[PDB]
């Protein structure tokens, strides 16, 4: 065994190795490895993607016009999101501006993606970790509703209701046939839920899953289908016609009458529901407050996203801010530069890839993906790995850093940078809810943060949603109704060589794809995904990410159930397709 | 009265398969897993994680050997020996050679299992696979689709559930009933192709007017789906309503059959 | 002025004369006129539609297989009841069986329609004569949400629920523009509710004018929309393919799951909304069990309806049973036949139509349809009544009796007729709901009794469409397909002469339609209509119909205010358009 | 600051309810928002408290105070046979509420075939001389939206887009929004294909129908009706007549139901 300091802590990997593979409630294959000492105690923490295929390879030789489709297909749960970045990199590359309609409808369809994709996060992923579905069963439905109208004005709190889902469940579970909840980790200690707040997490569970189906209809109508919507260089392909014949051909009063009516549904959802649900989580899980730190009081990042002037990318139009902080130094949040070389690159000394020089980081526009499968000592086999080897190469994912720098993204990270560079609502919601906990401002800075966090972002986008409609709208009573430049949709009318960088805020963090054009075709084609920057492996100087840092000095009650490892790795909502790519 | 078993697996995918089950309508997916059928293993949704959730996998397929249905979303990949998709530290291909061993049906959902989808586009970094090359000695019913229309896919599970059998299939395997027309013999801008109105650029004036696809790129015309008549997400859009043509999505081959925006 | 005695009352046009024009809150076009004697009772009832268009003239000489699109626009609240009988009639005429299926899905047509215009009723049209809107303002949200819950199981009952409904109800009003509620009767002595019912009335009530667009998607599968659904002569249009090429182009099992979708959410509603609401009106009104009693005392009609076995109207077959009452003789009840001719007949002595001999009544089959305006003195001009007189023509509805007997129809009459049957369902159904209210039996026959019967009559819908739709899925199970018969079809094939009914029981009573076809063409189209039996003017024996006596003897507190009449036409359910055709 | 709404007067002539039967099915926005948010409907026979005396202060009322800004929506229409006696309104003819409403109105929707053209009444022989909203009261600005009845959420798209955009939609030659009647049905309908192939069903329930081909040879009138129905479709997108198996009738045409039986080919 070894040990070495890095960051504050002491990774030292004596001691019982656990292991955790499949890691089940995220997307897309991880294989998770952690040392204990002799306190329960975790010690040593190994993120490992065990999925690859290849997007960066497969879109060389493409016609940029089509990149987003292929890219889309990165991932079906936050879906849409690379499409955004992929429209966004080839316009940069080409010089394309779009009209303020396609970028209205464009943020439309992030923020509509940022509460589904949150949402369902909340109750179908991570909610399992924080309520015993089992329990339930032993709940009073009268108190039940009690609590549940002590929470909130949601409408749905009858006892009757809870009975009903009480009952509801009950059968479900007595021929045997438990489904998704066979084998889970119903008891464990670290469940501190009351018999009634199960019953009410999983009432809203069940209408989570019924509802989101609802919020993606504001997808169907600008972008055609959900999952994978259709996005177009130079803007949207969802013409517009409010009153001239053919407008049954197109986004028309009716179309942006359903859309509205999908809105106030979302806000009415998240700011009912999901909102209380998640304050009422801190409230009983206060210790998760002080537990999955990570990376988050040391180094974050955030590229910003929703530009609100169409094809500005700076400051004075991202309504998510940019910017960095390492060192813990959050009075000094630091501007981001995605062509400066010296900013973002990967690393590959602990992946699963070749580089002519692997004590070295690449930007991406310098990036190479080089598949090379070599897990070196290993206990078990290379094709039936017991422990995975974290001193050699671990992983399908590559290591970003950013200056150096290991960084962790995402809501947790966006919320601190705009908290920290002074945006008056976030402020504001931050305060409220750790006033609410009577918590301190770190105690966002934790697993329980990261969770906080996206409730608190789900209702800032169902907010979002409403102002890029009205404005939507208003450009349509002033007759501006254009959704597409194409002046420079044909090839010959590009530069015979060009490159750009598209970058967004995707759920789960900072996004970006490098793109170099060269005669009409994709020369290079490299992505950074936010679960790529969270779910990294180590660097030359054995500095870790923000998960392997976030599970570090964690206290496991029962090393053989790890639902502690649970909690932390669902609170950044894994991402493992999005990952490796 | 129990509910059929049914174990749903992941191979390399990007997920758009189960989210659009999800979406369904009618039924709710929600009444899909509590009344209609017993959703016994599925990685994205389940408690267990780890040994938990190895030990459900194996107790489930061992206690219903012969009698589960198979979900496979995603496809194995033959590079590096299969560890280019690892679970349980193993190559992915050998849990979905146990999982159909023990099978009575298989479900190759979406295009990733039917027929490679995007991984398998070229120049196929990591040799991914269609299950049909894979597992040859089973009935494999083929949803293809990138993904699939999420009330198709439940509209199938509920034709199994309610009438007890496998749905009739095209010599690819393709259920007929939702499979058997190509998008363009139920298009609705078909008046405007035989007319031969069409967008020749994206927001002209034939765009506005709902004008037909095809030069814009239009696939329908070679993708057999039930895109134009059940459209998608509770029967709100389809991508050529909307304004794009059709990418080819359900059928093979469809990323390497040209530019999406080269004619037909 | 003159007084007389029938059916047990004594009809006294001296006194006080009031005008209620427009009837409001129902369909189409009314004129009530009452006298009042010192003690403000009503001692003289008359009815009066006013409105006319003359559908059986416009019949004549249309094809056969038309005749059901034309007659449908009759009413579009009943809408689908008349295109079912005219399919009905026209089958009978000619001689055409239709298959299994579509009988199946014709009872599913008129099963959704029962259920869509009950519910509609009891909310939209009369529920504003129990339920003081503006009382809901003084409501307290937790004992609103205390009484919800003591009632029903139903979800939406949390006190920040009706807090919301009451708050937007209260800036609705201190807006100035009241809207449907302005110049109402709120604060009348006959609102008997306490606030926090009139808030859970008034919150169901909005709850229903959402939900009640989801009943009719039904419709939309089967008949391509609604209002006005499609049919045809041999069947129904909507071809089934379920595991066939081709099945995107007709009705697959996509679109049979959407029906089961709308058929439960239906069925909830009804019994967890409607059904504890009218129980609850009944409880906080249970004088008006012994108002409005009319007719249902002594003469009720049901044709019966939803034959089960397909093209069988008899007894074993259909499932709402048919008969007829009179005299009180609740111990007998009589068999209909709607071809004998001393059976169903209609008067026009006080109606505006020209017979050649006033004095008696002609059966459908010698039907005659001469529109003849004619009011006499009306103390103004022939523009411009301001006293009908009811001793001589005074109506646009003609006179149905049964065998001379002036008869009540419609779920009332329904209730009994199958009740005195001994229709276990509706034996136990009724008595457990008396025995609920603390009310004999003859509480029932009474204005309370219209509105409870309805209620029931709509949860035995929402209860018959999913045995409907179960029997439509064995067949579909056992490869049964065929929804129509086409052998004859053609007019080659059909007798050059030929005659027949086509009957049901619309929600609001008996409907009848009479064709005679002749060289391919309708040659006499005559319809009876449940409203043209409850609204009917005198007849020459000087009978009062439905309406006219269940007014007889009702106590007015407040003559101008005119709510009780109100409580008592609504509580029938009027439909003047269809009274008059 | 509570802010006032646009007042509305909903009049009802000869008719069979089917277009408040219809406007009460919008999906989006839901009839109660529009009434309780978008608009202020101030009179309405079929949904408002008041009757008789009550309900005509409230007309009187309405119509003086808010004279020259108030919004008239006509269902159905005024019959000039027996002095207009047909349609009797408070003792007196339908024809002179409907003149009183429409002087003081801004402006005129004519809510279906009924008051845009006729209807059932006005088919031959039209007994009662039912006459269409345009033929008199030809003063003022009709937007006709016919059908029978019109779509849902076309009748709400119309009146959203009045409220949002303070104006009336552009409309065609005859008075029809060209957003929803600027086509064909047959100019959008998922059956063209099998109209172009020549791919027809023939007789009821045959093979070609159960495969969804084209109704063109059982008496569709697609080919020459103007409505919305093959793309916004009926009841929140869930169907129209063609799709659910019967050819369009050519409800939303002037004159349809005498333009030949509904089962003879255009
Ligand atoms: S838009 Fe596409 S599927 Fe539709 S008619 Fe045109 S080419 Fe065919
Ligand atoms: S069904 Fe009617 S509207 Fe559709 S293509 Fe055929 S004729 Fe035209
Ligand atoms: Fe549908 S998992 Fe998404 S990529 Fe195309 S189907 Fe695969
Ligand atoms: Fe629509 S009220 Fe019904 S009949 Fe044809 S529109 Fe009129
Ligand atoms: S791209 Fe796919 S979703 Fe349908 S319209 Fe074409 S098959
Ligand atoms: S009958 Fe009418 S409802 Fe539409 S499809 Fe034809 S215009
Ligand atoms: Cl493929
Ligand atoms: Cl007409
Ligand atoms: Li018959
Ligand atoms: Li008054
Ligand atoms: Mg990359
Ligand atoms: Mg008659």
């Amino acid at each position: 065994s070894t040990q070495y300091e890095t960051q504050g802590y002491t990774i030292n990997n004596a001691g019982r190795r656990l292991v955790v593979d499949p890691i089940t409630r995220i997307q897309g294959h991880m294989r998770c490895e952690v040392n204990i000492n002799d306190q329960n105690v975790i010690t040593n923490a190994v993120s490992c993607g065990t999925m690859f295929r290849g997007l960066e390879i497969i879109l060389q030789g493409r016609d940029p016009r089509d990149a987003w489709a292929f890219v889309e297909r990165i991932c079906g749960v936050c879906t849409g999101v690379h499409a955004l970045a992929s429209v966004y990199a080839i316009e940069d590359a080409i010089g394309i501006k779009v009209p303020d309609n396609a970028n209205i409808i464009r943020n439309i369809m992030l923020a509509t993606l940022w509460c589904h994709d949150h949402l369902v996060h909340f109750y179908q992923l991570a909610g399992m970790d924080w309520i015993d579905v089992l329990d339930a069963l032993k709940a009073d439905p009268r108190k039940t509703s009690e609590l549940a109208q002590s929470l909130s004005s949601w409408p749905k709190s009858s006892p009757g209701y809870f009975f009903d889902v009480q009952n509801r469940l009950k059968k479900f579970v007595e021929g045997g046939q438990l489904g998704i909840f066979r084998n889970g980790y119903w008891g464990h200690p670290q469940y501190k839920l009351p018999p009634e707040a199960n019953l009410m997490g999983f009432a809203h569970y069940l209408e989570a899953l019924d509802f989101q189906r609802e919020i993606v209809k504001i997808h169907a109508v600008f972008g055609g289908k959900n999952p994978h919507p259709n996005w177009i260089v130079g803007g949207m392909p969802c013409a517009i016609n409010i009153d001239e014949s053919g407008a049954v051909g197109a986004v028309n009063m009716e179309r942006l009458n359903l859309v509205q009516s999908i809105i106030t549904r979302t806000a009415d959802f998240i700011n009912n529901v999901m909102i209380p649900d998640a304050l009422a989580i801190g409230q009983f899980n206060k210790p998760w407050s002080e537990i999955g730190t990570g990376l988050s009081d040391k180094c974050v990042l955030s590229y910003g996203a929703f530009p609100d002037i169409a094809n500005d990318f700076g400051e004075k139009s991202l309504l998510m801010p940019g910017g960095a902080v390492i060192n813990g130094d959050f009075n000094n949040v630091l501007p981001v530069d995605l062509v400066d070389p010296q900013q973002v690159q990967e690393f590959v000394d602990h992946a699963w890839y070749r580089y002519p020089n692997d004590q070295v980081g690449r930007h991406p526009f310098d990036g190479i993906t080089d598949p090379w499968y070599n897990p070196g000592d290993v206990k078990g086999s290379d094709t039936n790995i017991q422990q995975l080897n974290e001193q050699e190469r671990y992983s399908w994912i590559k290591a970003p850093r950013w200056r150096g720098n290991a960084m962790e993204v995402g809501p947790l990270a966006r919320t601190l940078i705009a908290y920290h560079k002074g945006d008056a609502a976030t402020v504001e919601s931050v305060d409220r809810m750790m006033s609410a906990l009577n918590l301190p401002l770190s105690g966002i800075q934790s697993t329980l943060g990261r969770i906080l966090c996206r409730a608190h972002e789900a209702q800032w986008a169902a907010g979002k949603l409403q102002y890029f409609f009205d404005k939507l709208m208003t450009n349509l009573k002033n007759g501006n109704l254009a959704t597409a430049s194409t002046e420079k949709w044909e090839p010959a009318t590009w530069p015979t060589e060009c490159r750009g960088v598209g970058f967004t805020e995707a759920p789960r963090g900072a996004l970006g794809h490098w793109a170099a054009i060269r005669d009409g075709k994709i020369d290079l084609y490299q992505c950074v995904v936010p679960t790529t920057w969270n779910a990294s492996p180590r660097d030359p100087k054995g500095q870790i990410g923000a998960y392997e840092a976030a599970l570090m000095n964690t206290k496991m009650a029962i090393p053989e159930q790890p639902l502690e490892i649970l909690r932390t790795l669902h609170s950044f909502d894994p991402c493992l397709a999005c990952s490796t790519h | 009265k129990p509910r059929i078993p049914v174990v749903w697996i992941h191979g390399l995918e990007c997920t758009c398969c189960t989210e659009s089950f999800i979406r369904s309508a009618h039924p709710l997916a929600k009444d899909v897993i509590l009344s209609l059928i017993s959703l016994d293993y599925d990685d994205t949704l389940m408690a267990a994680a780890g040994t938990q959730a190895e030990e459900v996998f194996e107790d489930i397929i061992t206690q219903y050997n012969g009698k589960y249905i198979l979900a496979v979303e995603g496809n194995p990949p033959l590079g590096e020996q299969g560890m280019f998709c690892i679970s349980s530290g193993r190559p992915f291909i050998e849990k979905l050679k146990r999982a159909a061993a023990g099978a009575s049906a298989i479900i190759a959902w979406g295009t990733c299992a039917s027929w490679g989808c995007v991984q398998a586009a070229r120049p196929n970094p990591t040799q991914a696979t269609p299950i049909d090359k894979v597992i040859t000695d089973k009935p494999i019913i083929k949803v293809p689709g990138c993904p699939p229309i999420p009330d198709v896919m439940s509209a199938i599970i509920t034709y199994m559930v309610t009438f007890d059998r496998l749905p009739d299939v095209d010599r690819m395997g393709r259920p007929l009933m939702f499979y058997g027309q190509r998008i363009h013999d139920k298009c609705y801008r078909r008046a405007h192709f035989d007319a031969g109105e069409f967008v020749q650029s994206w927001d002209d004036d034939a765009a506005r007017k709902g004008y037909c696809l095809y030069k814009m790129g239009c696939k329908g015309p070679t993708t057999y789906n039930a895109c134009s008549s059940t459209r998608w997400n509770d029967g709100v859009s389809f991508p050529i309503q909307s304004g794009h043509g059709c990418l080819g999505c359900a059928e093979n081959g469809f990323w390497d059959r040209g530019s999406f925006y080269s004619r037909v």
